[PDB]
């Protein structure tokens, strides 16, 4: 997170750290005691999928403080739409092994209903977008996770205010754009599948996952967000599906 | 009448024939008797933060 602040401990409480062999990889959001979304492109470069683990409750980096609940990540479930090495249908759920223990630590984030979502969520102007992903483009990670409010864009007006590069992706309707021009604030590499959050009447939803973007902050672009209402019904179907063997499930989408 | 302002729902919204409005809340919430707000059943509801809940 580029230009945001320290969000207070316990304040980002669906926050969810991903490593790999005990690395860094990614971040994701809870949304029930057993299931985790994050981005199908955090996956595309795993070999060691029985090394997954998913934390809850996390806050610094450098310090065990008892709050920390780690689980083993028991599937990976993608879009049949999404391509690896590319942006479109960024979206992951995760299926843990054994369910976190809600505490004032780790609660999740509400998944909304599409319609809600679509209708209501889309229209909030400012969200909050968080992670432990680069502080500045080509920098150091945070010890600590950071949170950074951006507005939504329409995707009219974010093709309309971007500076052409060439060979840039599109924007596609599974997308929007979040943030500044300015190159003062933006979610960055690390904080992939991180939470977009957003509050209605005195609750959080789920409705952006940090997915892509052209260089961290950098003038005249904006960050991508992964379009969560295209998927609730896909979410759902899958919530309510028993386990099958294998880590990765590749699924239709729609 | 979803369509405008949720149908003065605090959560979730379902249209019916004629000039009919359900509200409804996410798993964890109750709806009220007033037909609009949602309160919690469960000690961490989806969304909300114990934290700054407690202050
Ligand atoms: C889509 O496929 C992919 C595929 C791979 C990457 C990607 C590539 C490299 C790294 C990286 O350097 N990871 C490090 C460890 O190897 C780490 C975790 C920073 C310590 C991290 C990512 C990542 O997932 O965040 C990315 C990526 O950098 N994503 C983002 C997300 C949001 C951005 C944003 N909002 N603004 C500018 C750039 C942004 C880049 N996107
Ligand atoms: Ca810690």
């Amino acid at each position: 997170i580029v230009g945001g602040k320290v969000c207070p401990k316990g304040e980002c409480p669906w926050q969810v750290l991903l490593l790999v062999n005990g690395a860094q990889l990614c971040g994701g959001t809870l949304i029930n005691t057993i299931w985790v979304v994050s981005a199908a492109h955090c996956f595309d470069k795993i070999k060691n999928w029985r090394n997954l683990i998913a934390v809850l409750g996390e806050h610094d980096l450098s310090e065990h403080d008892g709050d920390e609940q780690s689980r083993r990540v028991a599937q990976v479930i993608i879009p049949s739409t999404y391509v690896p090495g590319t942006t479109n249908h960024d979206i992951a759920l995760l299926r843990l092994h054994q369910p976190v223990v809600l505490t004032d630590h780790v609660v999740p984030l509400c998944l909304p209903e599409r319609t809600f979502s679509e209708r209501t969520l889309a229209f909030v102007r400012f969200s909050l977008v968080s992670g432990w992903g680069q502080l500045l483009d080509r920098g150091a990670t945070a010890l600590e996770l950071m949170v950074l409010n951006v507005p939504r864009l329409m995707t009219q007006d974010c093709l309309q205010q971007s500076r052409k590069v060439g060979d840039s992706p599109n924007i596609t309707e599974y997308m929007f754009c979040a943030g500044y021009s300015d190159g003062s604030k933006d979610s960055c590499k690390g904080d992939s599948g991180g939470p977009h959050a957003t509050h209605y009447r005195g609750t959080w939803y789920l409705t952006g996952i940090v997915s892509w973007g052209q260089g961290c902050a950098t003038v005249g672009h904006f960050g991508v967000y992964t379009r969560v209402s295209q998927y609730i019904e896909w979410l759902q179907k899958l919530m309510r599906s028993e386990p099958r063997p294998g880590v990765l499930l590749r699924a239709p989408f729609p | 009448i979803c369509v405008n302002e949720n149908g003065g729902c605090e959560q979730y919204c379902s249209d019916h024939t004629g000039t009919k409005r359900s509200c409804r809340c996410h798993e964890g919430y109750s709806l009220l008797a007033d037909g609009v707000s949602c309160t919690p059943t469960v000690e961490y509801p989806c969304g909300k933060i114990p934290i700054l809940e407690k202050r």
